[PDB]
């Protein structure tokens, strides 16, 4: 019998403001790691940059691999217009530095929440 | 005539504001939800309704425009008003409000995260040049609404960026869906 590994859930929150990695294990009751665009920043203009996603990234990853995290599933919260539907490259980027860092990629679901109750649109 | 969008994720206070700004600015307050089904683009069904938002656009255009308007909904963003004001919340009230509403887990979790990534935010800056945001926590709706009206007799046409709430996301870890 060969069989190993340990995964987790990298959450991905991608907003007007910032950048969020959060990994859990599979269940998502542990937090693995957590780090944000600025955490890993001194100014406020740079948080939102793809470039503060990719080390956020970097740094949720090398914690998560210290605590045994050998792959992540991606769940990518990634909000973009309703005219042009643009989501950024900040999400991706954060994921291509998960990768980088040595984790294993599993699935990848776009789970970017939509506010509802009200009217309801198509 | 002047047309004013109220917006923001549910729960965050829309049509308290709405209603409270209305009558403070001497203007009329409509619900969008409701002039939606008045005009025929709304349908009922159990009890969500249902619109093709090109038309509501389309109506709210060619009704009210020509008034003054407060306009209350969580689409009035995507109509074409002269201003937008989007109302923020800490996403944990919206948790605690939505959980007051008796909404289920995962749609309670959805707003908050909704509010947590700014989505109204995103799409109104989209749609609008004039978006002014304000953030509602601590705040009573008298506050909310004399800062509205001082900023638009400023008059600032824009204001955006105001809240980042990643720097609370901790706090809000058990409204979110992080289950496998
Ligand atoms: N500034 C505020 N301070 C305290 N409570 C508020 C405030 N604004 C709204 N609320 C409360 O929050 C709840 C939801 O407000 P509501 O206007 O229905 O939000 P929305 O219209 O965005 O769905 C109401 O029960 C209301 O009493
Ligand atoms: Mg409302
Ligand atoms: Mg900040």
């Amino acid at each position: 019998i060969k069989k190993k590994e340990k995964w987790g859930i990298a959450h991905i929150y991608s907003s007007y403001n910032n950048t969020i990695i959060h990994i859990t294990d599979i269940t998502g009751a542990e937090t693995i790691s957590r780090w944000s665009g600025g955490m890993v920043v001194k100014a406020d203009r740079d948080e939102p940059s793809p470039y503060a996603a990719m080390l956020a990234a970097r740094r949720a990853a090398e914690e998560a691999l210290e605590k045994g995290i050998v792959g992540v599933h991606i769940r990518v919260r990634a909000p973009g217009g309703s005219k042009s539907k643009t989501p950024g490259p900040g999400a991706q980027a954060a994921i291509r530095a998960l990768a980088r860092a040595g984790l294993k990629i599993g699935r990848v679901e776009d789970v970017t929440p939509i506010p509802h109750d009200g009217t309801r649109p198509k | 005539g002047m047309l004013i969008a109220i917006t923001g994720t549910p729960g965050v206070g829309k049509t308290t504001i709405a209603k409270l700004l209305a009558e403070k600015l001497g203007y009329e307050y409509v619900n969008l939800r409701d002039f939606a089904l008045e005009k025929g683009c709304g349908r009922e069904v159990d009890g969500e309704v249902e619109v093709e938002i090109d038309e509501l656009a389309y109506f709210v255009e060619k009704e009210l425009k020509d008034r003054n308007v407060v306009l209350d909904g969580h689409l009035s963003h995507l109509m074409p008003v002269d201003l937008v004001v989007v109302l923020r919340a800490h996403p944990r009230i919206i948790g605690e409000r939505l959980r007051e509403r008796g909404y289920s887990k995962e749609k309670i979790g959805e707003n908050v995260e909704a509010e947590l990534v700014d989505a109204i935010l995103i799409e109104a800056i989209d749609e609008h040049e004039n978006v002014i945001e304000v953030d509602t926590t601590n705040k009573t709706p008298e506050e909310i609404v004399e800062e509205i009206i001082g900023l638009i007799k400023s008059g600032v046409k824009r204001r955006v960026g105001i809240v980042d709430w990643s720097e609370v996301y901790d706090e809000i870890i058990p409204y979110l869906r992080l289950g496998g």
